[PDB]
């Protein structure tokens, strides 16, 4: 009864940043940071990471994305036995995705399913919204991305 | 080379040497004062308002160090991160490195039958009077409270920003009666409410809100009403109730809590007087333009209704501007003391040359607090030293100028090198004694605990030391410059028809008043005096000493005003936030004190005690150790025997965080072996574990927890506490107590009490490893109290210490000493009794004025002192008319600009300007009174003649 989202759709239909959406961003956090000791690791069974990075980055998000990610790892294991929750990118450090981002405070996370089956995005994207992230948006053909209001 | 013989012969033959070196040196000071330092921030002005180095604050100091360094590769974690990383690495190593393979419209209620969110105390919020005096609970104001947030904050051109959004083309709605009016009754806004659905709605909430009253309502019901189509059943409670949660976000937040009383109001429509609007706007520094723009100069009514108070977050943000517009009111006051001190020293070159020694002596102050003392901090209250040396600075120039023209007077043929010895001979120890005894009052505050307090009592004493050097140097020097030049070079026509006839009929009518009228009053009504003043002494001690009395603190300190009362911000904090359901329970109602007790790290300060902003550095204990046998055996009987005083709240409801060593034990024992994978931490093993057992398996426990449950750890739970290696550094232990949360100063005393003392004797048992631990709970606030206590008494204590030993310097005879501190203990609780009737506590700025209260009352009995055994007559009476001739004139003028220095800060808008301000004006009308009339009745009953009470040198 649900319905996936289309290419580019995003769910609170409003920019990002946006107070309904997933609100201010705060600042960029560097492993020298005094903000970086509020990163948490995810090490949950029920998520695969692709750290491109292998320095564990992916792992490093917020609590409350932290509660979202494992409420969703659930859903997709629940809509599909066998199947996974993946993330390609939690918290970078690489600078790879904009001059300003919520990945570069941990309240954002790049995902697909375990198989990489790009027909399923669009229900991974409902999925999302159900777990509870506070934006979710269509980006590419390559992944899903979901991000978090500030505790 | 020809140096002048002496200070006199300096004074008199080289003045401008004197004012040139004074002037060099000022602007020396001033120089380096604005360029080296970094400058005052005022930006919160509760910075400083804490205890430094008391046994609760060291503790809490050290708890918030422990907070600050709790967390992912911080000083301590939660979480073994460094075997939860290597154990991750170990599954990717077994899977993972060969299974992954490769690589605006307004808001319509019909459309949109929701709010975006429940209303909470994270929004703007404003609250509503009626105008008229009537209930709030009418269409008109129902009305009025949408046109008002229509009018005042969504029109703003930055609420579009602001504003919370589902889409955007529309910002969400406001939380106010008329919206819920809306979805209750199904209008499209506020706008298009009709008298039915208020009368509907009414109705609603009268059949309903018993069970708000009796707790069956609840916020909860609704979401899966929402979904189902057919009915409700997640509540015993009638189904309309429930219809949006609309009733219980009324009550719980929009109305005041006299609205639906439990005696309910059956008889006639209830008296809603105030009503609650939230703005989907965020509080905080982004609210200051709709603030500034349209609410700071509005009149807060439509006539209809009118805004008594506002909750925008920007309180201290505000604070710094009015702090820096309000210092116009002590330039006025400076004006005004320039304009009495003309009149009195028929010279304005002698007058605005004080006034610059005066200004000099803060500036000068400045540099040696921040240059030479190395004053890192400067409190706000530092700007209040202003208003007291404009006030009282003015109070030596009044004496040496009176001095200089009884020396001109006796002594005509004089030179000038005599008359400056003479005039300083008279006049330089009075004039010192009345200085340092409120230079002294103020160092006294220096004993305080409290960060703030002893920086203002520092800068403080310091200008009014500095501004009696330049009153012994400066204004000597100004002096002879006028007689020997300015005694030349003196609407022009009218001059002597009106300006010196009118300064010759001011001073012979003041002249007369002090030698013929002034002595008359106080001689021939004196057993009346003497009955008055020691009636209003005996009615001061027993308004400060028996009923009431001073009270400390009542608010808790983030609700500290800083305002006037009037102002709706200060409204809001104490008078609104408890009548609302939402601000009530925020307040703790319910609230138990924890017991938190922590193990491996030491209980210290090592910050700056007079920096704010320097708390130090974590202190590790080396000698800590949990995993010996010894320590698990006794934390866990600890655990044990705490749960057994009649402190401790024993709750049903377990608590696997609150004794870590227990739950650890019980998962031990869980584990049913029967692989070598959980060899070590299998349940065969009895509970004393080997020490390497015991460090081993509690990481095993704790990634097993944080793996199997959506629960997180975080740093104010209880628990271990992991270095870098994942090596236990800390433990923290919590329970909950049987005493509840008060703002109570006996009653938290009784709890810190009862239960220190006995932590502190179980503790003296403990294992090596174990015998260092501290506990803490919710006792800033407490610390704070008991601090304003301790340091008042002994501030206080010191201060009367001073003003009774130099009184004896001063005259060398005890009946006039001892008639001085008695007409001075009058004046202090007199002055001091007033502050307690106008409803004063012993809060910070109160405090810091009960010790200047002592110091300042000093002046005017040396004065009166002095002139009395000067006195040639051999009689009682002639020594009080000479005493009171000779010197009434100029306490007057003391007395007079100090209480118009206080008077001026009346309009002021900041809290600690208008209270300073109050206490200058009463505490100048009680200390002249006391002097004047009560310690001159004194003197004219019983007053020493010959060599009566003279003490020997
Ligand atoms: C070392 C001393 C350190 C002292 C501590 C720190 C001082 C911080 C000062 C802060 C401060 C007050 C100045 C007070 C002067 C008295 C000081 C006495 C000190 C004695 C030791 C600086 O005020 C500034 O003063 C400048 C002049 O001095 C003035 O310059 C201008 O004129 C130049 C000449 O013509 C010219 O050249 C230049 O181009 C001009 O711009 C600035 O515009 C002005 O903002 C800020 O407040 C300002 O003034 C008012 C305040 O209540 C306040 O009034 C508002 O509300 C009233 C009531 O509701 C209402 O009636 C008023 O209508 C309304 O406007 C203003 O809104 C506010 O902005
Ligand atoms: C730094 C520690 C922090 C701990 C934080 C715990 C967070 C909560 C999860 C604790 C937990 C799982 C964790 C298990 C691993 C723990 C390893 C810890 C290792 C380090 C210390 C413990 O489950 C464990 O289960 C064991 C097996 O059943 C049991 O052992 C026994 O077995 C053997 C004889 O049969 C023998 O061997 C052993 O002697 C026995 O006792 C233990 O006693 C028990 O603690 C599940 O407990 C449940 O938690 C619920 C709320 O999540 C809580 O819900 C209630 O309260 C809520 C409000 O609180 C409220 O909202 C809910 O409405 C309300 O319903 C339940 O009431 C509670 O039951
Ligand atoms: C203003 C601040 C920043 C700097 C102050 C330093 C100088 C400008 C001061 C220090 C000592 C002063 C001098 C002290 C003594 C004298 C002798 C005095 O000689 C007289 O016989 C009086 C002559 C007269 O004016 O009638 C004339 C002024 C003068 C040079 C003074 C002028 C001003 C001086 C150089
Ligand atoms: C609303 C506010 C801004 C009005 C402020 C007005 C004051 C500045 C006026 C009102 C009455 C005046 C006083 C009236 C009489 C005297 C006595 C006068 O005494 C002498 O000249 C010395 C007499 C002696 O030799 O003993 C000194 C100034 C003083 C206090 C005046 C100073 C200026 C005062 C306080
Ligand atoms: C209130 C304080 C901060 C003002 C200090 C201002 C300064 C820049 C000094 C430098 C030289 C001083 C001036 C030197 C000479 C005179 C002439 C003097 O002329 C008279 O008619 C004196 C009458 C008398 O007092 O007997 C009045 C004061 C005045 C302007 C002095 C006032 C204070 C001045 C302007
Ligand atoms: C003249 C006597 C009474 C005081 C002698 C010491 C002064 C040189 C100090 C004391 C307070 C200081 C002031 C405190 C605050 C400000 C506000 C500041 O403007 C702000 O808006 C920024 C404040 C901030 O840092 O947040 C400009 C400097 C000023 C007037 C400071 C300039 C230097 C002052 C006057
Ligand atoms: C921050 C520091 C640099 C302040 C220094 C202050 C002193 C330079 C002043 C303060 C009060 C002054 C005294 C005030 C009164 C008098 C009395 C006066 O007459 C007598 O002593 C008469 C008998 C005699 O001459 O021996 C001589 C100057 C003297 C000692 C003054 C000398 C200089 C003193 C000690
Ligand atoms: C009212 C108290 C609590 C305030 C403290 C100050 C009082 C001691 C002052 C204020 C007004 C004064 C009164 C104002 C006027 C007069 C007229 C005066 O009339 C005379 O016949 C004597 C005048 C003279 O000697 O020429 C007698 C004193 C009296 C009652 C004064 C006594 C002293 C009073 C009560
Ligand atoms: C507020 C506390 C610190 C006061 C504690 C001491 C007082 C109770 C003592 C100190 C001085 C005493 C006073 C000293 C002088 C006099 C004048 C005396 O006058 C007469 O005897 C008038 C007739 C005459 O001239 O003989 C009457 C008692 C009285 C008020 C005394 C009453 C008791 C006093 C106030
Ligand atoms: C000695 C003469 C010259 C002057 C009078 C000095 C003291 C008798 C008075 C003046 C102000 C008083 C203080 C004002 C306020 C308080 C707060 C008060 O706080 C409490 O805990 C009261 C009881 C409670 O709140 O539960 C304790 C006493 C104390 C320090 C008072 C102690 C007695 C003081 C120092
Ligand atoms: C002559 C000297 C010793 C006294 C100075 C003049 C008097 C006229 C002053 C001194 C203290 C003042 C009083 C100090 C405190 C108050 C309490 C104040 O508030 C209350 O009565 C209500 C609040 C409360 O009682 O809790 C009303 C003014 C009043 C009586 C003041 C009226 C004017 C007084 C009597
Ligand atoms: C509580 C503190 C702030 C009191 C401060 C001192 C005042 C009580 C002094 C300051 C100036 C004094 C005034 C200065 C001049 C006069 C004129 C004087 O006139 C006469 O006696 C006329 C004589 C004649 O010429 O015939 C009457 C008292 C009065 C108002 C004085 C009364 C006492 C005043 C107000
Ligand atoms: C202020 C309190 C807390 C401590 C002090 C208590 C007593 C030591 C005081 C209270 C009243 C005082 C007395 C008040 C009045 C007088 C009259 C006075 O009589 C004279 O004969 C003066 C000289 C003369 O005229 O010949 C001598 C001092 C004496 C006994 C005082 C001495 C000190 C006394 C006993
Ligand atoms: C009780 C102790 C702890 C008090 C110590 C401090 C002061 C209060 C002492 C130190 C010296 C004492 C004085 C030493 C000598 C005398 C002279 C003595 O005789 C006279 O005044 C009468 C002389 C005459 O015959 O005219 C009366 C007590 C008095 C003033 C003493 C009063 C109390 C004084 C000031
Ligand atoms: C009757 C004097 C009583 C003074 C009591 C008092 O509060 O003293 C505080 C000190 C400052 O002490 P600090 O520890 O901050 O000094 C650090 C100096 N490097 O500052 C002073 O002692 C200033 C004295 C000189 C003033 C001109
Ligand atoms: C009010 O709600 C009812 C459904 O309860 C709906 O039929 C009606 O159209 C709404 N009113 C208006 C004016 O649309
Ligand atoms: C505020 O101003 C308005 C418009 O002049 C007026 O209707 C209202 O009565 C005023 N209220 C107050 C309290 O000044
Ligand atoms: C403990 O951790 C620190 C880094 O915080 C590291 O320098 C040290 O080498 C570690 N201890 C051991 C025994 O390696
Ligand atoms: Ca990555
Ligand atoms: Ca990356
Ligand atoms: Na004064
Ligand atoms: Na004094």
């Amino acid at each position: 009864k649900l319905t996936p989202l289309a290419y580019k759709q995003f769910i609170p239909n409003v920019a990002e940043k946006t107070l309904g959406a997933s609100g201010r961003y705060e600042g960029k956090i560097t492993r020298n940071s005094e903000r970086f000791k509020e990163l948490t690791p995810n090490y949950n069974p029920d998520i695969i990471f692709k750290d491109e990075e292998n320095t564990g980055a992916d792992r490093l998000m917020t609590q409350r994305c932290k509660d979202k990610l494992n409420a969703l790892a659930i859903s997709v294991m629940n809509q599909w036995p066998g199947v996974k929750l993946r993330v390609t990118e939690g918290w970078d450090e690489d600078g790879h995705h904009s001059e300003e981002s919520l990945h570069y405070e941990g309240r954002a996370v790049d995902i697909t399913t375990s198989d990489r089956d790009r027909s399923k995005y669009g229900m991974l994207a409902r999925l999302a919204v159900e777990a509870g992230f506070d934006w979710v948006y269509y980006e590419s053909k390559a992944h899903i991305h979901c991000s978090v209001k500030a505790e | 080379f020809k140096f002048p013989r002496s200070y006199a012969a300096l004074l008199a033959d080289w003045p401008v040497v004197v004012l040139g070196m004074c002037t060099l040196l000022i602007v020396v000071c001033a120089l380096v004062g604005v360029l080296v330092p970094e400058l005052p921030d005022f930006s919160d002005p509760l910075l400083g308002f804490e205890p430094r180095g008391t046994t609760i604050g060291q503790r809490l100091v050290t708890w918030n160090n422990m907070m600050r360094n709790t967390g992912y590769k911080a000083t301590l974690a939660n979480y073994p991160y460094k075997y939860a990383e290597e154990q991750a690495r170990s599954h990717r190593d077994d899977r993972w490195s060969d299974d992954h393979h490769e690589r605006e419209v307004d808001w319509n209620f019909q459309k949109d039958s929701f709010f975006c969110d429940v209303p909470s105390d994270g929004y703007s919020r404003v609250v509503f009077a009626s105008a008229g005096g009537e209930t709030l609970w009418n269409l008109p104001a129902i009305k009025s409270m949408c046109d008002v947030d229509n009018s005042r904050i969504r029109s703003h051109p930055q609420f579009s920003d602001l504003c919370q959004r589902t889409t955007a083309v529309s910002c969400c709605p406001s939380w106010t009666l008329g919206n819920y009016i809306a979805i209750l009754n199904n209008r499209s806004s506020c706008q298009k409410i009709v008298e039915r659905d208020v009368s509907h709605t009414l109705k609603l909430l009268r059949t309903c809100a018993k069970h708000y009253q009796n707790g069956t309502l609840g916020p909860d019901c609704w979401d899966k009403a929402a979904r189902r189509k057919d009915q409700l059943k997640c509540t015993n409670v009638p189904r309309k109730c429930t219809k949006y949660n609309a009733v219980y976000q009324i009550l719980h937040y929009l109305v005041d809590k006299d609205f639906m009383t439990p005696k309910t109001a059956d008889y006639a429509v209830p008296a809603l007087k105030y009503s609650m609007l939230f703005s989907p706007t965020e509080k905080g520094e982004s609210m200051m333009n709709i603030y500034l723009d349209n609410f700071e100069n509005w009149n807060s009514s439509d006539g209809i209704t009118t805004v008594t108070g506002i909750e925008f977050g920007i309180k201290h943000s505000l604070f710094q501007d009015y702090l820096l517009m309000d210092t116009v009111y002590p330039a006025i006051a400076i004006a005004i003391v320039l304009l009495i001190m003309c009149v009195y020293t028929k010279s304005m070159f002698i007058t605005l040359m004080t006034m610059f020694a005066i200004i000099s002596s803060l500036i000068v102050s400045y540099f040696l607090y921040r240059v030479v003392f190395n004053f890192e901090f400067f409190p706000f209250m530092n700007l209040t030293a202003l208003i007291i040396l404009v006030g009282i600075g003015a109070d030596d120039a009044f004496v040496l100028c009176d001095v200089w023209n009884y020396t001109k007077f006796d002594k005509p043929r004089a030179e000038t090198s005599e008359a400056v010895s003479v005039t300083l001979q008279h006049a330089a120890l009075s004039m010192f004694v009345t200085s340092f005894t409120t230079a002294a009052a103020f160092y006294a505050n220096y004993v305080s605990n409290i960060t703030a307090i002893r920086c203002f009592g520092v800068y403080a004493g310091t200008a009014i030391l500095v501004n009696y050097v330049l009153m012994v140097t400066w204004l000597p020097a100004v002096i002879v410059l006028h007689e020997r030049y300015l005694l030349n070079i003196f609407c022009w026509a009218v001059l002597c028809q009106k300006c010196r006839r009118v300064l010759f009929a001011v001073s012979e009518a003041s002249r007369i008043f002090f030698e013929k009228v002034l002595p008359c009053i106080v001689i021939k009504f004196r057993y009346l005096w003497l009955i008055w003043f020691l009636a209003l002494t005996v009615g001061g001690a027993y308004i400060v000493c028996v009923n009431p009395k001073m009270k400390l603190p009542s608010l808790e300190l983030s609700e500290f005003q800083v305002f006037r009362s009037s102002h709706p911000f200060e409204r809001y904090d104490a008078e609104f936030k408890k009548l609302f359901m939402f601000e009530r329970v925020h307040h703790g109602e319910e609230l138990h004190m924890p017991i938190t007790v922590i193990w491996g790290v030491s209980p210290e300060d090592s910050g700056d005690p007079l920096n704010p902003k320097s708390k130090g550095e974590l202190t590790l204990d080396s000698t800590f150790n949990i995993a010996s046998p010894a320590s698990q055996a006794w934390i866990l009987h600890f655990c044990q025997k705490l749960r057994n005083q009649t402190f401790f709240h024993q709750t049903e409801q377990q608590d696997f965080t609150s004794c870590f060593i227990e739950t650890f034990k019980q998962w031990m024992e869980n584990q049913d072996c029967d692989e070598p994978a959980l060899y070590p931490c299998c349940s065969h093993c009895s509970f004393p574990y080997k020490q390497e057992v015991f460090e081993l398996c509690i990481k095993k426990a704790i990634m097993e927890l944080d793996r199997s449950t959506g629960y997180h750890l975080n740093n104010k739970t209880p628990g271990p506490r992991f270095d870098i290696n994942d090596t236990i550094r800390a433990v923290v232990l919590e329970f909950q107590s049987t005493f509840l949360f008060t703002l109570a100063y006996e009653k938290m005393q009784q709890f810190y009490k009862e239960v220190d003392s006995w932590i502190s004797h179980e503790l003296s048992s403990a294992p090596e490893g174990l015998s260092r631990g501290w506990f803490v709970s919710n006792l800033e606030f407490y610390d704070l109290q008991d601090s304003l206590s301790d340091g008042t008494l002994i501030a206080m204590g010191l201060s009367v210490a001073v003003a009774f030993s130099v009184m004896l310097l001063t005259t060398w005879n005890i009946i006039i000493s001892l008639y001085a501190i008695v007409s001075i203990a009058g004046t202090i609780f007199v002055t001091v009794g007033s502050l307690v009737l106008l409803g004063w506590e012993l809060n910070v700025l109160e405090s810091v004025t009960i010790s200047v209260a002592v110091g300042l009352s000093v002046d005017f009995a040396v004065h009166y002192g002095v002139a009395y055994r000067l006195a040639p007559d051999p009689d009682r009476e002639g020594k009080v008319i000479f005493s009171l001739s000779r010197m009434g004139s100029a306490i007057a003028m003391a007395a007079l600009t100090t209480f118009v220095a206080g008077a001026m800060m009346m309009p002021s808008t900041v809290l600690a300007y208008t209270q300073l301000g109050t206490f200058m004006m009463l505490v100048m009308c009680v200390s002249w009174a006391f002097a004047t009339f009560f310690f001159q009745c004194l003197c004219r009953c019983l007053g020493p003649q010959g060599t009566c009470g003279q003490i020997p040198f």
